């Protein structure tokens, strides 16, 4: 019932426009738990099958098998978006603590943070 | 007038109370919480609710003891409060703001506001929770 | 000409969805800059003005005069996405450096990290 | 096959050569890059390009002398190389992926990976910079 920072939900991300990452797909909840708790939205990153490999340091990827995917994929912490909770809909399967630390590390990146 | 408690009174320990927050709007436009605050103290969140979806927060102290719920048809928000204890008397308000619910879960728990940043309040409504004023 | 972090630029963020924050408006940069040089896209957070007073710790104020703004405003640091660059309309204005700080902290509390 | 790059051959210092990227798809199917490796050295990035927009990449020890560019209609890529250095001698590759101008902006810059990432690579043109292979 809780949705838990690091969850992956199928979500519908569509409609788009440009290099924005559409369709509906699994996303990763990456907002903190009191916002995923008490907020109307939450805060996800996209994931893709078109990609098997990381290309850019904001890039994770995660395995199809330990993960409940249809083929290898990777994270894209450089497509991040806040939606409405209503667009989440089955919950996929949630992500390892050492594969949220790759997470972290790539959203520090992406979002010009460091500390 | 927008926000408008009603229901607070006398109560003997272990006793029942209803306290009602009318809303001026339909209960969509915000979330609804209720506080509380004893002489000289700052005003302290007790529940929440955002009456569009379900969500609710309780602070600790009132888990298990206290009930948040919505009447969209009448625009109020109810805070039924049972097994009510002596440290349970206060003064009681609603307020109501667009991030009320998540003011709620972010600071009860405590960063530190003054709890004025929220948009609209009633004027508050005495509970008292006492085995000693009669009527009882 | 360069898009850097931390610039405030006009966009069109609709259509949207529930509770997701639309309709054309100031958005500030958190990209880092080597993503804005060299992505067809850019990570943003949305500004409103419908409120003035920050309510949250992912909320961050802008004052109407020293940025160019319609109305005091809020940053929304739980209101962020990715954008193609071609919805980037006119540069309003950039945050001092004290203002980004602000912002980092709460990107920081909005996305659960810390370090 | 689907890049092949064409034009090497041997200049003397202070000459240029332009070389040619063919892909077998339109330009806009990803981004496209020169590298550059001499013997027992890693392809390094030389200049890149994503043909949709304008936007390049160019490594510092080539600034001011080479020009990326796109000729759309014939699905090609071009390095003109102007005022070539004896230390620009190497063999000369183009490579496209999704994200190869990322990769070129993030690495070139250089945390490190081995290149091989990248989806499609041609299969490089010797480039020989020199005053004293005949010919000139
Ligand atoms: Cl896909
Ligand atoms: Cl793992
Ligand atoms: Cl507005
Ligand atoms: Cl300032």
């Amino acid at each position: 019932d809780p949705i838990r920072r690091g969850d992956v939900y199928l979500a519908d991300l569509s409609p788009v426009q440009g290099s924005e990452q559409g369709g509906v797909r699994p996303v990763v909840i990456i907002q903190n738990d009191t916002g995923n708790k008490y907020s109307p939205t939450v805060i996800v990153a996209a994931i893709t099958g078109r990609i098997n490999k990381a290309k850019i340091p904001t890039h994770v990827e995660i395995e199809k098998k330990k993960y409940k995917l249809d083929k290898d994929s990777v994270i894209l912490l450089e497509q991040i978006r806040t939606l409405d909770k209503k667009r989440l809909k089955e919950k996929l399967t949630y992500l390892s603590d050492d594969k949220m630390k790759e997470v972290d590390n790539a959203l520090m990146i992406s979002l010009g943070l460091n500390a | 007038v927008q926000l408008q408690e009603s229901g607070g009174g006398l109560v003997q320990p272990g006793g029942s109370l209803r306290l009602s927050c009318a809303s001026a709007y339909t209960l969509d436009y915000y979330a609804i919480g209720w506080f509380r605050q004893a002489p000289g103290k700052e005003r302290e969140v007790v529940s929440c609710i955002r009456s569009s979806d379900g969500s609710t927060y309780y602070a600790d102290s009132v888990k298990g003891r206290f009930t948040i719920s919505s009447d969209n048809a009448k625009n109020t928000v109810y805070l039924q409060m049972n097994s009510l204890k002596p440290e349970d008397t206060a003064v009681y308000y609603c307020a109501a703001d667009s991030y009320l619910l998540e003011f709620c879960g972010y600071y009860s728990g405590y960063s530190g506001p003054a709890s004025g940043r929220l948009d609209y309040w009633g004027q508050g409504t005495q509970v008292t929770v006492s085995s000693h004023h009669h009527h009882h």
